[PDB]
């Protein structure tokens, strides 16, 4: 007797999800403490921010000329250390002012320092997502140099 | 100094983060290398071939 | 355009030293347009070329005398079974039974 | 990922890795130096030269 | 169960069913941002919108490449330059 | 396997064009599903009457292989025929478009 | 009237996206005068005409510049062309083919 | 660390047939390509009768590994 | 048989080592993308030089030599489809100029070969009498000591 | 501080009568329902899409030769308008060889 | 939790102390009259099943022969067609 | 040849089967 | 000396490497949409490209 | 530095790059001040390869 | 027939051909 007179089939999924979600939640408190809250809450959110942040977001890898244009990164921790090819995730607005900045933690940069991306200099009032797309299509390895000459 | 100079542009590191895109990378290079091709026709084929075999050893 | 002697590849071509030739072709030409394709040649069914498809030809067909045979024959295992044992997976998947 | 990718022949008869055949202008023998003499063994047709 | 011949589709599995909830949030985000852009250009746009385009910084004062326009100092008869 | 003069004999026949307007008088009042009825019990014929007679009777060519050497020897002769033409063929288109070994050229390079 | 002409069209437009409507202001606009123009006809198709007082300013022969619509699709015409061409170039291996794939069908694929 | 432990052996066992069929041949074509006389060819034959039993001997063994790496016993 | 296979334990869709898991596997791989052709932004990646591809070009160009055209659809497939302005390298473009000058060549002396272009046929027009000599030694240079 | 977990939640379930297997076998007569209403649907649409086309073409060719006729008719006239189309695509693709002859 | 959405089942430690463990038919059968064919002796198949039963006493070349060039085609000039350069 | 059961009339019967066939890709390509 | 020259390479196939045609390859021909498409357009009154002026 | 002045057919061949180089971000250059753009059609259906791949995007 | 005798459980699983509903919502991508 598949059906029952009175009674929905929306009801019936309503049912259905209602008993699902229960038995999760059964299930994850007769669980451990030490691998359940892991598994299902910073493996899942870690792998989403990752897999978000590169499907949707740009990045670029960046590259230094010489290293007294290094950043001093003695301070903060988890990087003593500036290291060529560093993987940049950025906005569509962001400009080279704002990338230069970011690179230098906000600090003073030196004098007369420009972006290249194969060997063509940008402007600093330039969005970077739209001079990679001119200049570096599908390229967007960026390099800071001193400009003197 | 000029921009030329510089040559190691292929020291290209990527966050450590990065790693659980090993099977999805090593699909992808066997996809566009071998599957959507001639080669990928004959990988069908050997795997109807599979079930062909299969079929025939339960009969 | 510094060293007009030693760059050739960016100086005139040879016709246009000859000072003799509706609409007319151009009198003066470089030698830098060598470095594109459709400079003189036109641009006609640039983008209709990767439009002509042809089929494949592979037929799956191939009879299965089973007749012939009378014992049962190995089968793979193409994917692991996630209806057992479905919560203990990631937890079993490196053992090796 | 801008640079494409040679094509690939692998079975129990034939292959397309024990040798290079080069470019359409850069050209070379597939073949290696003992085997060249012995080339139409190689082969299920040969259709040798005019001379 | 498992074995060592599924270790291909074990490691697979792994890491990317778990990637699937990433995949259609990212699908989402896009109809939204598409929505978005074609309400936007249903409302009215100086200039033109490109839809299917990463970004469009076009405006009165900016080209479609981020710089800004030449010649955009002035009024034109014709009204804008564009 | 057995009665391979008989099928020469046949392909000889269905290629004799005097043979082709026989067939046109005997497709009067016939339908494809008969037609097809009657090639699928000729074939079942056929491989019935080895099936019965290898059990007690053995052709001249019976060997310590049996019927495989014969029926791998209709495959070479298939092969040699028919595919090795059509290689012979493609080679001289091949080396007519690009030049010997065009197909197996690599990509130019970037 | 070229001005408010172009207003007007560029709101509820051609085929022709006002190209001509374009040009004219365009040529209207000049001090001295336009330069190109559209010559008035009672043939079917319009040309392109060039003012005689600018003519050694462009490299042209005579004045005409040709029609202001394109050609019309005719296999007649590209015979035509492909004719001229043919013979301007004059050379002797076109259409010569050094191998032909073997077949009943006169050309094979194509 | 396992499943790579695990692809590796699997392929290693995929392939060996495949490679006692095709570098091994490759060295059998190159001595037919040197060779001429009758005597070493006499000699040589002996070599690829080996080389047949040889193959079989590692298509055993693949059959033998892959059965055991594709066994489940759910 | 096959749906009775799905309701059988360790029978399901594609699970099992059951022939209706392998003919599963096969649809399902199938119903997935990766057997799928490529797209025109991804032809030249593998496509444009594949062996297939150029005997069927050859093929269905029967007296012709489509390098040439072929050089120019991976030009459209990175032009038009991937959205690159600068898609040929110096390489590229000397080897679209070599085909050229192929073309121009094999259209302009008649029954023109292998030295001169890449290019061998069998049935060739010999003048009847054809005489067989050494050729000359290499040209002496000179050079010092 | 003893066990605070049961053993049902470490123990795997039963090998033969498992959750899964009890409820597909639970689904079954839904499943049945659906794919058996999906499978008459597309069968009922292409029969009547086909038995009038074979009443059609059995009515103007009853016999077996008339129907060869007819489909080798059918394949010459498709050869000819396609040979049709790629004629004049050939004169577009002669005239842009002959511009790069030109050049 | 209450109790109402907990396991529905017993771990078999417990069901063979309790002495209610069994451990085989990995396949089933559903239906009573698919039960009790190799009981009745008499007729473990009804008059119509035996005549609809009668109709696959040999597999299909045929059909297997439609299908496969039916599948060949589409999968062929639909889903598998790739471009060709023109001359 | 125009009414009745003939070589003809099967003839003119692949034509229209032909024809019907490019009408069908003419309004395919136009949808 | 240039034209009507001789075979200088030999002409061959290597063993077992394939050919992707099939026996009815001579009879299959190309086809391009191209031709359908203008006529369509011209017939519709869809919109045209920039090259139709000059 | 490869001595133009004596041989500058040599010395072409290996600046003649860079004259390309030039030449590309000549345009480059013009098509950013002057804005240039198209139409970008709408996302292939296989765009990605295998779906577990990441899609890295690109301005 | 309605919409709400239609979506009854008993008529939906007993009377009613579900077949073009289903197909349709297998087919939803595509009208998308
Ligand atoms: C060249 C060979 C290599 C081929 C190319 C390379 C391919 C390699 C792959 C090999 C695969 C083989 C295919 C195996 C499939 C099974 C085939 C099979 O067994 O049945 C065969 C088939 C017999 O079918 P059947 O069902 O057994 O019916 C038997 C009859 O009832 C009759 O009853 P019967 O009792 O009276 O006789 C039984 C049988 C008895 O057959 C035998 O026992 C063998 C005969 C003598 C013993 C030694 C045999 C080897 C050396 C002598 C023969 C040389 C020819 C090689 C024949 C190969 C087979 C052994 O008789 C024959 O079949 C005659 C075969 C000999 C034909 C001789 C033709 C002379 C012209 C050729 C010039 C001379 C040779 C040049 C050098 C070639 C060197 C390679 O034989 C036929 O070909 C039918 C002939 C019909 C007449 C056709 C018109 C005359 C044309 C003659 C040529 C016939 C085609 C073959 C070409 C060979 C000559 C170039
Ligand atoms: C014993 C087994 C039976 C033997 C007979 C089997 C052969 C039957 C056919 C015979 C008739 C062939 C035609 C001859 C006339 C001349 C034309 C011609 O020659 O060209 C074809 C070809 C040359 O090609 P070509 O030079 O490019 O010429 C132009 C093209 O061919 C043609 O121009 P196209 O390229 O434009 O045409 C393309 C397209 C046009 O055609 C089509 O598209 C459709 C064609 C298929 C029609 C489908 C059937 C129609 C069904 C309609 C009804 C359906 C409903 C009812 C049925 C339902 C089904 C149950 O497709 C084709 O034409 C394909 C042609 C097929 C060639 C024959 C393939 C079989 C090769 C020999 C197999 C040997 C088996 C082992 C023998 C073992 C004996 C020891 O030459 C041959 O095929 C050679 C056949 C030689 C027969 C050998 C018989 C064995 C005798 C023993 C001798 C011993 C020495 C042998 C060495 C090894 C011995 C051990
Ligand atoms: C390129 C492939 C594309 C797809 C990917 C491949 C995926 C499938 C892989 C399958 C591999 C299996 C291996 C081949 C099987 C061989 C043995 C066999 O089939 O036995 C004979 C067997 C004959 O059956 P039988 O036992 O004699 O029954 C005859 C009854 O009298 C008939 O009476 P009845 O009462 O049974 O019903 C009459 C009629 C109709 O039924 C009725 O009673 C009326 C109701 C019909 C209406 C609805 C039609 C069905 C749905 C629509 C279908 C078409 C279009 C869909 C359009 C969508 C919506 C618009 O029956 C049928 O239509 C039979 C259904 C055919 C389905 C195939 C069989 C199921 C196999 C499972 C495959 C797994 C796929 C997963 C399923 C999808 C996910 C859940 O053959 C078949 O029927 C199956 C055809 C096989 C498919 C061809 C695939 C090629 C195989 C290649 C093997 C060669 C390998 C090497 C290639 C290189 C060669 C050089
Ligand atoms: C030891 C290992 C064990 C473990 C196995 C492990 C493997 C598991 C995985 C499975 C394997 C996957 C491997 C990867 C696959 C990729 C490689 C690949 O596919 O391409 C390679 C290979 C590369 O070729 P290609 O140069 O690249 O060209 C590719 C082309 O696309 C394709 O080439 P094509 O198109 O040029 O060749 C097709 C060929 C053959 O085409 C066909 O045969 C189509 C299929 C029809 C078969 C059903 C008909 C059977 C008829 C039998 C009746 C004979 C009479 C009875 C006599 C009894 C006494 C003997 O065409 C012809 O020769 C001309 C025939 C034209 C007529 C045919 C149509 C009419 C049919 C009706 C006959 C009526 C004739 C009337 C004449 C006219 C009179 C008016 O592809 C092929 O060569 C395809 C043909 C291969 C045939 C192999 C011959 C052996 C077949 C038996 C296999 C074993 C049987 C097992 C037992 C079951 C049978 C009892
Ligand atoms: C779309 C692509 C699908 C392809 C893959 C799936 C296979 C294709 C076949 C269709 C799949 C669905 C089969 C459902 C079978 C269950 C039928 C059944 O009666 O179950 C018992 C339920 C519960 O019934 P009940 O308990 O309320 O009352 C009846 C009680 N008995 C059984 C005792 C008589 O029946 C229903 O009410 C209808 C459920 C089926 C409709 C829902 C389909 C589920 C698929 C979507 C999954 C996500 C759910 C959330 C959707 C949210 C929507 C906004
Ligand atoms: C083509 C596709 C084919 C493949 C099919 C794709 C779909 C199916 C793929 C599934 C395969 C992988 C499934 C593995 C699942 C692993 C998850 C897991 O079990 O977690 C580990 C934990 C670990 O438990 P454990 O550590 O005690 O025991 C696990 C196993 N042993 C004993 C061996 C260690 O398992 C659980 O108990 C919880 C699982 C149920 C909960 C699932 C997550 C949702 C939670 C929602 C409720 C949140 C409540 C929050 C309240 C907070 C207040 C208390
Ligand atoms: C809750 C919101 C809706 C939930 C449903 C989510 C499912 C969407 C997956 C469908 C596949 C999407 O795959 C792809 O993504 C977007 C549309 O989404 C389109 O992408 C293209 O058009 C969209 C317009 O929306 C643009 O924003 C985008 O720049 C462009 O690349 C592609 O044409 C489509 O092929
Ligand atoms: C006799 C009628 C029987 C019914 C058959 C009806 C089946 C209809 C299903 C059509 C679905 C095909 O799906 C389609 O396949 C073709 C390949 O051929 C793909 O085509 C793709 O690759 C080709 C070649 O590079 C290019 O045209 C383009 O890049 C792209 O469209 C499409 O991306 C895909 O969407
Ligand atoms: C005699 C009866 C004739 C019946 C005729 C039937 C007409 C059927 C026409 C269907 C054509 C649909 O064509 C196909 O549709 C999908 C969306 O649906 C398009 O869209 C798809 O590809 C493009 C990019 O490649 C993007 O829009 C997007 O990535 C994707 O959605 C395809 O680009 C198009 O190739």
């Amino acid at each position: 007797p598949l059906g029952v007179k009175g009674r929905s089939v929306f009801a019936g999924m309503r049912s259905f999800i209602g008993q699902r979600l229960g038995r999760l939640y059964d299930s994850f408190y007769y669980s451990q403490s030490s691998t359940k809250y892991v598994m299902v809450f910073l493996f899942p959110a870690g792998i989403f921010y990752t897999r978000f942040r590169a499907d949707t977001k740009l990045g670029y890898h960046v590259f230094i000329n010489e290293e007294k244009l290094y950043p001093d990164y003695s301070q903060n921790y988890f990087d003593t250390k500036w290291t060529n090819g560093r993987k940049v995730y950025l906005d569509d607005e962001t400009t080279v002012e704002q990338l230069k900045a970011q690179i230098y933690g906000g600090k003073a940069a030196p004098e007369n320092v420009k972006v290249a991306c194969r060997g063509r200099v940008f402007e600093d009032a330039d969005n970077v997502a739209m001079a990679v797309r001119a200049f570096c299509k599908r390229d967007p390895r960026l390099l800071l140099f001193q400009d003197n000459l | 100094a000029s921009p030329m100079l510089f040559t190691d542009y292929d020291n290209t590191a990527s966050p450590k983060s990065e790693l659980i895109f090993m099977a999805g990378n090593a699909l992808g290079y066997c996809t566009e290398r071998f599957f959507e091709n001639e080669y990928g026709q004959s990988i069908f084929m050997f795997a109807l071939g599979l079930a062909y075999l299969a079929m025939l050893g339960h009969e | 355009p510094f060293m007009w002697r030693q760059r050739a590849y960016c100086a005139p071509v040879p016709s246009a030293f000859a000072s003799q030739q509706g609409v007319r072709k151009p009198l003066l030409r470089s030698n830098s347009e060598s470095l594109s394709v459709f400079s003189q040649i036109p641009d006609g069914l640039l983008g209709h070329t990767t439009s002509v498809t042809m089929g494949n030809s592979d037929i799956f067909f191939l009879p299965k005398p089973s007749n012939l045979l009378k014992i049962a024959l190995p089968a793979f295992v193409f994917m692991p079974n996630l209806t057992i044992f479905t919560r203990a997976f990631p937890f079993y998947a490196h053992t090796s039974a | 990922h801008e640079q494409p990718y040679r094509a690939f022949s692998l079975g129990f008869t034939a292959n397309n890795l024990s040798g290079n055949w080069g470019d359409y202008i850069d050209r070379q023998d597939n073949k290696n130096a003992l085997m060249r003499p012995a080339r139409m063994m190689f082969t299920d047709v040969f259709i040798p030269t005019t001379k | 169960s498992t074995s060592p011949g599924l270790a291909f589709a074990n490691l697979t599995l792994l890491l990317d069913v778990p990637q699937l909830p990433a995949i259609w949030a990212v699908n989402a985000w896009r109809e939204l941002n598409g929505l978005f852009t074609e309400m936007k250009t249903l409302a009215g746009t100086s200039d033109l919108l490109y839809p299917s385009n990463r970004y469009n910084p076009q405006n009165e004062k900016t080209n479609r490449m981020g710089r800004p326009r030449k010649y955009n100092h002035g009024e034109w008869m014709f009204g804008n330059s564009y | 396997g057995f009665h391979f003069q008989q099928y020469i004999a046949m392909a000889g026949r269905a290629i004799n064009p005097v043979q082709w307007t026989r067939a046109w008088r005997r497709m009067e009042g016939k339908s494809a599903t008969e037609v097809y009825r009657d090639a699928l019990a000729w074939t079942n014929n056929q491989f019935a009457q080895i099936s019965r007679a290898s059990q007690y009777r053995a052709w001249w060519w019976q060997n310590p292989l049996g019927m495989g050497l014969v029926l791998y020897g209709t495959y070479k002769a298939w092969h040699m025929i028919y595919m090795v033409r059509k290689q012979k063929k493609t080679a001289q288109l091949v080396a007519a478009a690009y030049g010997q070994g065009g197909q197996w050229l690599n990509p130019v390079p970037r | 009237d070229e001005g408010i002409n172009l207003m007007k069209c560029t709101k509820n437009p051609d085929p022709s996206f006002c190209a001509k409507e374009f040009v004219a202001m365009r040529e209207c606009n000049r001090p001295q005068g336009p330069h190109l123009v559209l010559s008035s006809s009672p043939s079917s198709p319009p040309h392109y005409e060039l003012r005689p007082e600018v003519k050694h300013l462009y490299n042209v022969d005579s004045t005409d510049l040709g029609s202001a619509v394109a050609p019309v699709r005719s296999k007649e015409q590209l015979d035509r062309v492909a004719d001229s061409l043919k013979a301007d170039l004059n050379l002797p291996g076109y259409g010569h083919i050094p191998y032909k794939w073997e077949s009943l069908r006169p050309n094979p694929g194509a | 660390r396992f499943y790579f432990m695990y692809m590796a052996r699997t392929t290693f066992q995929a392939v060996r047939p495949l490679l006692a069929f095709s570098v091994f041949g490759e060295v059998m074509k190159l001595v037919l390509a040197t060779m001429s006389s009758g005597l070493f060819s006499f000699l040589f034959s002996f070599v690829l009768a080996f080389e047949v039993f040889y193959f079989f001997l590692q298509c055993y063994i693949s059959y033998t590994f892959l059965t055991m790496f594709f066994t489940v016993l759910f | 048989q096959f749906w009775e296979a799905q309701f059988a334990n360790r029978s399901f869709f594609f699970f099992g080592n059951a022939w209706t898991s392998a003919a599963a596997f096969a649809f399902f791989i199938w119903w997935s993308r990766v057997f799928d052709p490529p797209p025109k932004e991804r032809l030249d990646r593998y496509w444009l030089n594949s062996p297939k591809f150029r005997i069927l070009s050859a093929f269905h160009n029967p007296g012709k030599r489509p390098g040439l055209k072929i050089s120019l659809m991976t030009y459209e497939a990175r032009y038009c489809y991937r959205g690159l302005d600068h898609p040929f390298t110096l390489n590229e473009m000397k080897d679209f100029l070599f085909k050229l000058r192929e073309q121009y060549l094999v259209n302009k002396y008649e029954g023109i070969q292998f030295p001169f272009v890449f290019r061998q046929f069998n049935r060739v027009s010999t003048p009847g009498t054809l005489e067989v000599h050494t050729s000359p030694a290499l040209q002496q240079q000179p050079h010092f000591h | 501080f003893g066990p605070t977990l049961p053993d049902h939640a470490y123990y795997g379930e039963h090998a033969t009568y498992n959750y899964f297997v009890l409820f597909i076998r639970g689904m079954r007569p839904y499943l049945e329902k659906i794919f058996g209403d999906c499978a008459s649907t597309i069968k009922n649409a292409a029969v009547a899409v086909y038995r009038p086309v074979n009443a059609f073409v059995v009515k103007h060719n009853p016999d077996l030769r008339l129907q060869f006729v007819a489909f080798a008719s059918f394949i010459a006239t498709h050869m000819a308008i396609t040979k049709e189309f790629n004629d004049m695509y050939q004169r577009l693709v002669d005239i842009t060889s002959l511009l790069e002859l030109q050049a | 939790p209450s109790g109402a959405y907990r396991l529905p089942a017993v771990d078999y430690k417990r069901q063979l102390s309790r002495g209610t463990l069994v451990e085989g038919a990995d396949f089933y059968l559903p239906t009573a009259q698919e039960q009790q064919r190799l009981a009745r002796h008499f007729e473990p198949y009804s008059e119509q099943e035996q005549e609809e039963r009668r109709k696959f006493r040999f597999q299909s070349i045929s059909v297997y022969l439609a299908v496969a060039l039916g599948a060949s085609f589409v999968h062929d000039y639909f889903y598998q067609r790739r471009p060709v350069a023109w001359c | 040849a125009i009414k009745g059961p003939s070589v003809p009339h099967s003839i003119l019967f692949g034509v229209g089967a032909g024809c019907c066939a490019y009408a069908g890709y003419y309004l395919y390509r136009a949808m | 000396s240039m034209d009507h020259g001789m075979q200088y390479s030999s002409i061959y196939w290597e063993t077992s490497h394939r050919t992707y045609l099939p026996f009815w390859a001579s009879l299959t021909q190309k086809f391009s949409w191209k031709i359908m498409d203008d006529q369509i357009r011209s017939f519709l009154r869809l919109p045209k490209p920039v090259t139709t002026e000059p | 530095s490869a001595q133009a002045r004596i041989d500058p057919q040599g010395a072409a061949t290996k600046c003649v790059k860079w004259f390309n180089e030039w030449r590309q971000c000549a345009w480059d250059q013009e098509k950013m001040v002057k804005g240039y753009n198209y139409i970008e059609d709408r996302r292939a259906r296989k765009h990605k390869p295998y779906i577990g791949a990441p899609d890295l995007q690109y301005s | 027939v309605s919409f709400s005798q239609f979506f009854d459980s008993e008529y939906f699983w007993t009377k009613a051909n579900v077949g073009p509903f289903f197909l349709f919502l297998f087919t939803s991508p595509f009208w998308y």
